[PDB]
C-alpha cells in the first residue's frame, strides 16, 4: 500500500498551499488519514485528520479557522487546504494511513505503517 | 448411560438473513414484504444472561446492504439523463439561487437539435461569463427518480426464521456492550422506520426514562457518540416557493421533469424548532456528558465537515432534499423561535457511491414536513495541549454514516440459532 | 421457551411442552433469491435433525433410550451435579468438543449393530 | 501532555543492546506507546505494534517495554543499519510524539 | 466412501456408516443460482428415497424385512456366494435388470396385500 | 428373501455443478469462493477398480463454461472503448513498433472536439498514407478491462455438492483412459491454477518419475497429445521498457487508459531458457515418444500455421499479454543459454468470441514474471510418405483449444453419485 505525494512548495507569509496525497493498494474508504508535519528541531506535529467516509474531521487547536481537509472518493484522493500561511509553517508534510481500520474499537489509531515521501512547504520573505 | 435429549432450550451466536415483515410506489414503505404480525408477543426468559455488543451487530450490516439493494433495484430501469450534459447558458433566475439555463439537446431525434430550459438550484451546477455544466455530470451516471416510486418509510420489523430467534435487552441504562440481564425472546423486531438523515436522528424511538449516551469507547474520540432522548422534538419544515413542472422529451419514450416556472415570490425552505425545548434538550444531554467526564465543562459546535451532506443536515421530505444550516442549534457552553434557513437540491450522491447520481424530480414547488428529533450524532473534541486550559470539552455534530441511523435502533437486539439436539449422562439402560 | 435458565431436570420436564416444531408457516429479483434460500436452507436444517435422529435409532420421541455408555473422558462429574446444578446452555458447552465422537458411537450401537441384530433374529 | 521525553541521543558499538525510552505519564490509560523508526530523506516506519508487538517485515532485535510510567525500546545486538531517529508515539486524548531519539552507532 | 470394496457381508457395517445424510452438508447471481438448484435437487432426492421406503413399508431401517421371497431367476447364487465373496458395486450391476421388478414386488406384498 | 438395505456404498457416473473453494479484488474473488477447508481427507477406498477417461470428463466442460462466465460478468461492467473507432493520424515512435497516434474524441465531455493522442503497438493497428484504425473496432465491441480488479489465477479447489462425490485416481503413470486400481475418495480437488495459455502449459502439476505422454488416440493424428513433464524448467521472461500512464476522458465516467510516453529507448520483450534444460527436456519427450513410436525418429518443425496466438506461444505476464517467438525451441531430432524475443498486445480476442473483445490498459514497465513450464501441447504430421522417406515423425506445438488446459489437470478425477439403496437374498418374515 502506497501513498504519493504533491511536491514541494514556496511561499510567501500571509499566503495558501494545496497539498494532495493519492493512495493506492488500500481502498479509501476503510481507513482514516492523518496528516502530520515535520519541522526540523520539534519532532513531529500532528495536525489533524479526515474520517474519508463521512468526511468528518478533527484538528489540533492550533490550525482552527485555518486548516480544511477534504476527499474526492472518485479518485481515491485526500487534499490539505492551508491559508494564512506563516514562516512558522514551514515543514514537511505528509499522509500517512491513520490507524489499523475504521471498524475497530482504537482503529483511528496505533498503526501508520503506509506514509509518502513527505512535501516540503517552505514559507518566507 | 449416554441418552437423547431433543427440544433442548440451548442456543450460539449465529447469524442469518431476517425477513422483511411489513404493517399492511412504497419500497420503503414496504410494497415488496409481508405483514406478519400476528400480534407476536414476547416470552422473557427467566435468569439467563446474555453478552450484546450494538458495534459488532450484524442486524445492522443486513440493513445497510438490504436497504442500499432495494433502493438500486427500485430506481434501476429510470430514465438516464446523458443527454442533459451540455454546456448550459444561464442566467440569475438570494443573489442567483435560481439558475435559469437554457441548452441543445440533440437526443430524442437523432437528426436534430432543440432549445430547451429548466429552472434549478445553483447548487446543483458548475460556473465555467454565462457558461456552466452540471456538478455531478463527469465521474457518475445521473438517473432520475420514475415518478411512480416513492420512499416513504414506514416502521419494518425484521423476523428471524424458524429455527432462530431474536434475543433483546429489557435492561435499562444498557450502554450497548457488556451482559444484559434481563432478556425476552421475540420472533421479530418492533418496527423500525428506515428514515435517513445526518446530523440529527429523526422519526426512531425514545429512551424510556432519561436522554442515554452510547459510544464503543469514550476515550477514543474518533467515535461517534450516539444520543437518544426519551422525549421528541418537532420540527416544522416548509418550502412555501409554489411551482410548476416541465416535461421534456429527453430520450425515446422517456421524459423528464425539471421545473418550468416559479410561482409568486422568492421563498427558502426554512424549518421552526422551538427555542427552549431546544436549549432545555441540550442542557440534558450536557448533563449526562458532564456525568461521563466528570465535570469538565460541555460545550457545542459547528460541525466544520466540508462535505455539504455533513456540514448542514442532511433532511428528506418526500422529494424534497434539504441541507438545513444547523449553526443556530450547536452553540453552546454548561459549565453549571429559532428558524433555520435550508438549502435544496436535486442531485443525491446517495449512499456516497461514484455512479449512484439520483435526480430528484419537481413536486410543484410547494410542500410541508413535520418531523420528530429522536436523536442526535457527535463528536469528540478536546486533547490539543492538554497542559493548559483544558477544562472544556468541544462536541459537535457528526454523521454520514449510515450505518448509525440503523444501530441506534437496533443496538438491542441479538441473533442466534436454536441447538435442540443434544445427550446427557443417565443410568438408562 | 423461556426455562433455558433452568437446570437440566427442570426443564426437561417441559420438552414435551416446548416441542413447538415451528415448522409450518403463516402467510401460506434479488430480494426473491434470498428469500427461497432461507426457506430452503429451513427446510434442509429440519431434515438434518431427522435423519440424524433416524440414523441413531429414535422414533421421534424426545427422550431416546441408548446402547452407548457414558465414560469420564467425557465427565466425570456427578448425575446431581449435572442435572440440578446446571443448565443445558452450561452443559453443552462442557461436553462440545465429543459431540462428533458421541454421535458416531449413538449410531454404532443402537442403531447399527442392532439392526444386525434384528436380521439375525429374522434369519432364525 | 508533550511529556514523551526522549533522550535527543544514544549511541553504542556494533552487537551492543540498547535501550531508547520517553517514560510519558499519560501510557496507562490508553495503556499505549507505539514507536517509529525515521532515516534522513524517508517517513517513520512502525517499529512497534501498539506496545511491543512486532510489525511484519520488522527485526527481532526490537522489542519493547511498558510499565507505570515506563515506555521503552528495546534494540539487541545493535547493527550499523540501525542508526535512525526513533521516536514515540502516544494518545492522550490526542496523538502525542516525542522530539526523537538520534541513535548513532560506534 | 469407505469400504466399498469388501464383502457385502462385511459392508453390513459399512452400509450403516455411509447412510448420513451425504446429500446435506455445510459449505459454511448465475453461481448462486447453480448452487441452489443443486440443494434443492439433493433435497428431493433424499425424500424420494424416504418416500419410496416409506411405500415400501421401511421406515427407519437400515437393514428392513422383506415380505418377498429371493426369486432365482435375479442371479441366485448362494447366500455365501455374495454375503462372502461379492461387493455391493458388483452385486448390484447383476440385479440392475430386475429393479423395476423389485420394486413393485415390495410395495404389494409388505403393504398393498 | 428380498430384504432391504439402505445406505448401500455404490455409485454410478453422474454430472452436477461443482462450486469454487479457495485459500484467501480479484477475479475467484472470495465472495464468490468458500474458504477451502484444511486437510481434506482423502479416503483411499481398497478393492475398487474404476475406469477413468480424461477426455470424457464432464469437469473439464465445466470448467470451461464456468470461467468464461465468470470473466464476462468481470468485464460486463467496464468501458467500451467505441468512441475510440476513428480513423486515426498516426505515424511512430524494433523500428515502428510502436507509434504515436492521435484523434478527434467528441465524446469526453459529450459537446466538444478535442485532439488527443495515445501510443499503441502496431499490432492493434490497422493500416488504411499516415492513415490507420483501430484493429477489429468495427466487428466488436471493445471493452477495457477495469484496473480495479486483477484476473491472476489462484488454484481453485473444485468440491462436490452433497449426494456425489469425487473419485481420484492415484495410479503411477496412468495414461488418459482405461481401469485404475489405486482410487481414493475426495470432497474437492487439489487446486489448479486457472492459467491461460497455448503451445506451453505453465504452473501446473508435475509428473511422478518419468515423462508421461497422454492422448485419446496416438495413430490419429488429428488429436492434441498431452505431455506431462516430471520436472519443471523457469523460464524468466519480462517487458523490459518503461512508460508513463496516461488517462483520456471519452464518456461519463468513462475513461480509456493508455499509454502516455517511452520512457528511454525502445525494447522488446524477451525471455530467458535455460539452454541445458530445455534439451534434456528434449532428449526424455523424445525417449518416451521413440517407445510409443516403433523406434522411428522424433522430430520438432516449429509450426504448420494458425491464428498468430496459437503460431507463437501465448501468456499473460501481470496485465501484459505476450506473443512470444519459439521457433529456436522447436527444430531438432534425435534418432536414439537461450532468449526469444516477444511481442505485445492490446487487443485480445478473449475466447474465440465473435464480436467481442477485451482492452488490456498497460502497465508502468520493468515487469517480470517467472513461470513454471509443466508441459507441452502436440501434435503428429504423419504426413503420406509410407513407401520412401517414412522414417521421421514430426511434432508441432499445438493448442487454442483451452479444454486441454484443463484436462491435463482434471484427468485423475471422475464425479459419480451416491445410490444408497439396493436388496439383497436372505431370510426373513
Ligand atoms: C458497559 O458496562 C459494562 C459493565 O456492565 C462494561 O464492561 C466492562 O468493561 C471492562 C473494560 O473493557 C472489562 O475489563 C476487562 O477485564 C479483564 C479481566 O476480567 C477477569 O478478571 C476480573 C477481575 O476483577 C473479573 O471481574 C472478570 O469477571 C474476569 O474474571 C481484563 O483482562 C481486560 O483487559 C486487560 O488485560 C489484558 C490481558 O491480556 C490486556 O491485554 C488489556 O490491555 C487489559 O490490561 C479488561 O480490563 C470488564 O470485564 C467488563 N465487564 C463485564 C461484566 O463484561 C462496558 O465497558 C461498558 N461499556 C461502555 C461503552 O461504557
Ligand atoms: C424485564 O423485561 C420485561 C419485558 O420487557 C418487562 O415486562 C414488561 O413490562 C411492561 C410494563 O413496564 C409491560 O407493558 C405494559 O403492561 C401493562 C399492564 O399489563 C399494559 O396495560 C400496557 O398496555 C403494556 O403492555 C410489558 O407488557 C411487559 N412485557 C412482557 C413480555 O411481559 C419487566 O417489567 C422487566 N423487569 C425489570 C426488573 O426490568
Ligand atoms: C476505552 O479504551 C481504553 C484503552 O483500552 C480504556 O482505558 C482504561 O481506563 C481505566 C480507567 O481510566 C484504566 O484503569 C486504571 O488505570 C490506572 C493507570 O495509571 C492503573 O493504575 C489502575 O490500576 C487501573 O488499571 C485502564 O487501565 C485503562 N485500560 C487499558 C488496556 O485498557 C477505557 O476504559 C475504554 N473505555 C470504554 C468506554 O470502553
Ligand atoms: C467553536 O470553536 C472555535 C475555534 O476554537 C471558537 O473560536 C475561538 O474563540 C476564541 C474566544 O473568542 C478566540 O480567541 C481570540 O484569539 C485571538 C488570537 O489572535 C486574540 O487576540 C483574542 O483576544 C482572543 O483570545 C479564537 O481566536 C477563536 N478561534 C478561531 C479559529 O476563530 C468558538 O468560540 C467555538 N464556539 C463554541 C460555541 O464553542
Ligand atoms: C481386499 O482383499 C483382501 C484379500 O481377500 C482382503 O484381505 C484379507 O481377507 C481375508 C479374507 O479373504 C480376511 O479374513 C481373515 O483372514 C485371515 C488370514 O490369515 C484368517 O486367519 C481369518 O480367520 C479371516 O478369515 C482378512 O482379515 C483380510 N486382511 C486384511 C488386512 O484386511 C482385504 O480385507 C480386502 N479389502 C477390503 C476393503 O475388504
Ligand atoms: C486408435 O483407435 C483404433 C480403433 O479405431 C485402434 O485400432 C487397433 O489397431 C491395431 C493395429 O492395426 C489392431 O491390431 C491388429 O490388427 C490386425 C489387422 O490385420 C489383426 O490381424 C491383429 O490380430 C490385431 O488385432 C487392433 O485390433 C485395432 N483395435 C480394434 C478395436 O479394432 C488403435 O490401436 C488406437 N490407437 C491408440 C494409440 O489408442
Ligand atoms: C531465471 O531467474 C532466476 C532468478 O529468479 C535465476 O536463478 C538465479 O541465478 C543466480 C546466478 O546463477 C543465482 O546466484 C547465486 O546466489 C548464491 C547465493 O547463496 C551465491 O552464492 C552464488 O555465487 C550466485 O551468486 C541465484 O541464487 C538464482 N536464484 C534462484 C531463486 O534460484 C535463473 O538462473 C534464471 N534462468 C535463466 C535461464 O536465466
Ligand atoms: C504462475 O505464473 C505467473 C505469471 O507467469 C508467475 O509470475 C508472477 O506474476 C505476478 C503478476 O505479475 C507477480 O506479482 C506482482 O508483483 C509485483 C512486484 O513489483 C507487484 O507490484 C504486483 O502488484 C503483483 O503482486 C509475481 O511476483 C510473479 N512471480 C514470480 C516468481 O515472478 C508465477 O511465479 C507462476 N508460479 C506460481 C507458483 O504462481
Ligand atoms: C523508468 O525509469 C525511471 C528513471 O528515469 C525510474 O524512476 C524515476 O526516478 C527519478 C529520480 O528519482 C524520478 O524523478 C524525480 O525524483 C526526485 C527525487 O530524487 C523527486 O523529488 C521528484 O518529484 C521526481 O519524482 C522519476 O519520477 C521516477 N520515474 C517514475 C516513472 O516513477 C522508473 O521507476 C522506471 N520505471 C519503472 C516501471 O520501474
Ligand atoms: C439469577 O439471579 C441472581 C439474583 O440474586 C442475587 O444477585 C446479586 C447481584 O445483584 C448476587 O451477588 C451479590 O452482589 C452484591 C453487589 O456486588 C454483593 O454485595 C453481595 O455480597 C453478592 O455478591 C447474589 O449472589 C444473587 N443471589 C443468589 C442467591 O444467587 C443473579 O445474581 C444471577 O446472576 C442470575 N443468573 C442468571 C443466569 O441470570
Ligand atoms: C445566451 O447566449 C446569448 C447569445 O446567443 C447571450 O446574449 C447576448 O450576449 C451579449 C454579450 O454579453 C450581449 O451584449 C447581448 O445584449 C445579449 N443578447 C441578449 C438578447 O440578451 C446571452 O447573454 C447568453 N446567456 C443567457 C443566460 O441568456
Ligand atoms: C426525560 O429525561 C429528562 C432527563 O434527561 C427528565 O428530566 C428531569 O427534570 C426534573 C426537573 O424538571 C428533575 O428534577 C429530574 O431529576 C430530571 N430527571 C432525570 C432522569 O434527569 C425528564 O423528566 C424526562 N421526561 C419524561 C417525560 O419522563
Ligand atoms: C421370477 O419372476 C419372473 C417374472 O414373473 C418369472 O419368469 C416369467 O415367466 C413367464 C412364464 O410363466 C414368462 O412369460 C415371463 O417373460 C418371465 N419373466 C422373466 C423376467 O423372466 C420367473 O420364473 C420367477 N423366478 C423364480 C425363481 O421365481
Ligand atoms: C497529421 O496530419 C497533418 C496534416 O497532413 C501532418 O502534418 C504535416 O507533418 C509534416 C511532417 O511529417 C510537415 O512537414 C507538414 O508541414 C505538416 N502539415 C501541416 C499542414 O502543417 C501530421 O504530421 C500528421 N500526424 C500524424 C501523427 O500522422
Ligand atoms: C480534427 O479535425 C480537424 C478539422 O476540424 C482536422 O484538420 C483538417 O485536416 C485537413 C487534412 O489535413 C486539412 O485540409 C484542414 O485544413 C484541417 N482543418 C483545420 C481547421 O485545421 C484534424 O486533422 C483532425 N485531427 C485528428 C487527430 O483527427
Ligand atoms: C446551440 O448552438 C448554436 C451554435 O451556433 C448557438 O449559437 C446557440 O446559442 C446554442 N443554443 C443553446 C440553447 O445553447
Ligand atoms: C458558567 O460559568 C459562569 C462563570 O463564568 C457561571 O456563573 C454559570 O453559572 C455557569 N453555568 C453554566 C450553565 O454554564
Ligand atoms: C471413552 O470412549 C472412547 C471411544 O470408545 C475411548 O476412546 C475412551 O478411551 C473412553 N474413555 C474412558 C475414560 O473410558
Ligand atoms: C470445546 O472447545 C471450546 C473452545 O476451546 C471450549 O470452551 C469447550 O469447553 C470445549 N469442550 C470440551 C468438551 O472440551
Ligand atoms: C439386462 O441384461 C443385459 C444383458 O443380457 C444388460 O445389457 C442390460 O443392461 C440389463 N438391464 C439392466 C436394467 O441392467
Ligand atoms: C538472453 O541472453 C543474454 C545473454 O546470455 C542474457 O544476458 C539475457 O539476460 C537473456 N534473456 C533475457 C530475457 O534478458
Amino acid at each position: 500500500v502506497q501513498l504519493l505525494e504533491s511536491g514541494a512548495e514556496v511561499k510567501k507569509p500571509g499566503a495558501s498551499v494545496r497539498v494532495s496525497c493519492e493512495a493506492s493498494g488500500y481502498t479509501f474508504t476503510k481507513y482514516f488519514i492523518h496528516w502530520v508535519r515535520q519541522a526540523p528541531g520539534h519532532g513531529l506535529e500532528w495536525i489533524g485528520w479526515i474520517n474519508t467516509l463521512t468526511s468528518g474531521v478533527n484538528y489540533a487547536r492550533n490550525f482552527q479557522g485555518r486548516l480544511t481537509l477534504t476527499r474526492d472518493l472518485s479518485t481515491e484522493t485526500v487534499y490539505m487546504d492551508l491559508r494564512n500561511l506563516k514562516s512558522d509553517d514551514t515543514a514537511v508534510y505528509y499522509c500517512a494511513r491513520g490507524g489499523r481500520g475504521y471498524d475497530e474499537p482504537w482503529g483511528a489509531y496505533t498503526w501508520l505503517d503506509p506514509w509518502g515521501q513527505g512535501s516540503l512547504v517552505t514559507v518566507s520573505s | 448411560w449416554v441418552t437423547v435429549y431433543y427440544g433442548v432450550p440451548v442456543w450460539k451466536e449465529a447469524t442469518t438473513t431476517l425477513f422483511c415483515a411489513s404493517d399492511a410506489r412504497n419500497v420503503w414503505a414496504t410494497h415488496c414484504c409481508v405483514p406478519t404480525d400476528p400480534n407476536p408477543q414476547e416470552v422473557v426468559l427467566e435468569n439467563v444472561t446474555e453478552n450484546f455488543n450494538m458495534w459488532k451487530n450484524d442486524m445492522v450490516e443486513q440493513m445497510h446492504e438490504d436497504i442500499i439493494s432495494l433502493w438500486d433495484q427500485s430506481l434501476k430501469p429510470c430514465v438516464k439523463l446523458t443527454p442533459l450534459c451540455v454546456t448550459l447558458n444561464c442566467t440569475d433566475y438570494e443573489r442567483g439561487e435560481i439558475k435559469n439555463c437554457s441548452f441543445n439537446i440533440t437526443t430524442s431525434i437523432r437528426d436534430k437539435v432543440q432549445k430547451e430550459y429548466a429552472l434549478f438550484y445553483k447548487l446543483d451546477i458548475v460556473p465555467i461569463n454565462n457558461s456552466y455544466r452540471l456538478i455531478n455530470c463527469n465521474t457518475s451516471v445521473i438517473k432520475q427518480a420514475c415518478p411512480k416510486v416513492s420512499f416513504e418509510p414506514i416502521p419494518i420489523h425484521y423476523c428471524a426464521p424458524a429455527g432462530f430467534a431474536i434475543l433483546k435487552c429489557n435492561d435499562k441504562k444498557f450502554n450497548g456492550t457488556g451482559p444484559c440481564t434481563n432478556v425476552s425472546t421475540v420472533q421479530c423486531t418492533h418496527g423500525i422506520r428506515p428514515v435517513v438523515s445526518t446530523q440529527l436522528l429523526l422519526n426512531g424511538s425514545l429512551a424510556e426514562k432519561e436522554v442515554v449516551i452510547r459510544s464503543q469507547n469514550f476515550t477514543n474520540n474518533a467515535k461517534v457518540i450516539i444520543v437518544q432522548l426519551n422525549e421528541s422534538v418537532v420540527i416544522n419544515c416548509t418550502r412555501p416557493n409554489n411551482n410548476t413542472r416541465k416535461s421534456i422529451h429527453i430520450a425515446p419514450g422517456r421524459w423528464f421533469y425539471t421545473t418550468g416556472a416559479i410561482i409568486g415570490d422568492i421563498r427558502q425552505a426554512h424549518c421552526n424548532i422551538s427555542r427552549v425545548k431546544w436549549n432545555n434538550t441540550l442542557k440534558q444531554i450536557a448533563t449526562k456528558l458532564r456525568e461521563q467526564f466528570k465535570n469538565k465543562t460541555i460545550a457545542f459546535n459547528q460541525s466544520s465537515g466540508g462535505d455539504p451532506e455533513i456540514v448542514m443536515h442532511s433532511f428528506n421530505c418526500g422529494g424534497e432534499f434539504f441541507y438545513c444550516n444547523t449553526t443556530q442549534l450547536f452553540n453552546s457552553t454548561w459549565n453549571d423561535h429559532i428558524t433555520l434557513p435550508c438549502r435544496i437540491k436535486q442531485i443525491i450522491n446517495m449512499w456516497q457511491k461514484v455512479g449512484k447520481a439520483m435526480y430528484a424530480p419537481p413536486i410543484r414547488g410547494q410542500i410541508r414536513c413535520s418531523s420528530n428529533i429522536t436523536g442526535l450524532l457527535l463528536t469528540r473534541d478536546g486533547g490539543s495541549n492538554e497542559n493548559k486550559t483544558s477544562e472544556t470539552e468541544t462536541f459537535r455534530p457528526a454523521g454520514g454514516d449510515m450505518r448509525d441511523n440503523w444501530r441506534s435502533e437496533l443496538y438491542k437486539y441479538k441473533v442466534v440459532k436454536i441447538e435442540p439436539l443434544g445427550v446427557a449422562p443417565t443410568k438408562c439402560k | 421457551l423461556g426455562a433455558a435458565g433452568s437446570t437440566m431436570g427442570a426443564a426437561s420436564m417441559t420438552l414435551t411442552v416446548q416441542a413447538r416444531q415451528l415448522l409450518s408457516g403463516i402467510v401460506q429479483t434479488v430480494w426473491g433469491i434470498k428469500q427461497l434460500q432461507a426457506r430452503v436452507l429451513a427446510v434442509e436444517r429440519y431434515l438434518r435433525d431427522q435423519q440424524l435422529l433416524g440414523i441413531w435409532g429414535c422414533s421421534g420421541k424426545l427422550i431416546c433410550c441408548t446402547a452407548v455408555p457414558w465414560n469420564n473422558s467425557w465427565s466425570n462429574r456427578s448425575l446431581d451435579m449435572i442435572w440440578n446444578n446446571m443448565t443445558w446452555i452450561e452443559w453443552e458447552r462442557e461436553i462440545d468438543n465429543y459431540t462428533g465422537l458421541i454421535y458416531n458411537l449413538l449410531e454404532e450401537s443402537q442403531n447399527q449393530q442392532e439392526k444386525n441384530e434384528q436380521e439375525l433374529l429374522e434369519l432364525d | 501532555s508533550y511529556e514523551l521525553t526522549q533522550p535527543a541521543s544514544v549511541s553504542g558499538s556494533p552487537g551492543q543492546s540498547i535501550t531508547i525510552s520517553c517514560t510519558g505519564s499519560s501510557i496507562g490509560s490508553y495503556d499505549l506507546v507505539s514507536w517509529y523508526q525515521q532515516y534522513p530523506g524517508k517517513a517513520p516506519k512502525v517499529i512497534i505494534f501498539e506496545v511491543s508487538k512486532r510489525p511484519s517485515g520488522v527485526s527481532h532485535r526490537f522489542s519493547g517495554s511498558k510499565s507505570g510510567n515506563t515506555a521503552a525500546l528495546t534494540i539487541s545486538g545493535l547493527q550499523v543499519e540501525d542508526e535512525a531517529i526513533y521516536h514515540c508515539y502516544s494518545y492522550d486524548d490526542m496523538i502525542i510524539f516525542g522530539g526523537g531519539t538520534r541513535l548513532t552507532v560506534l
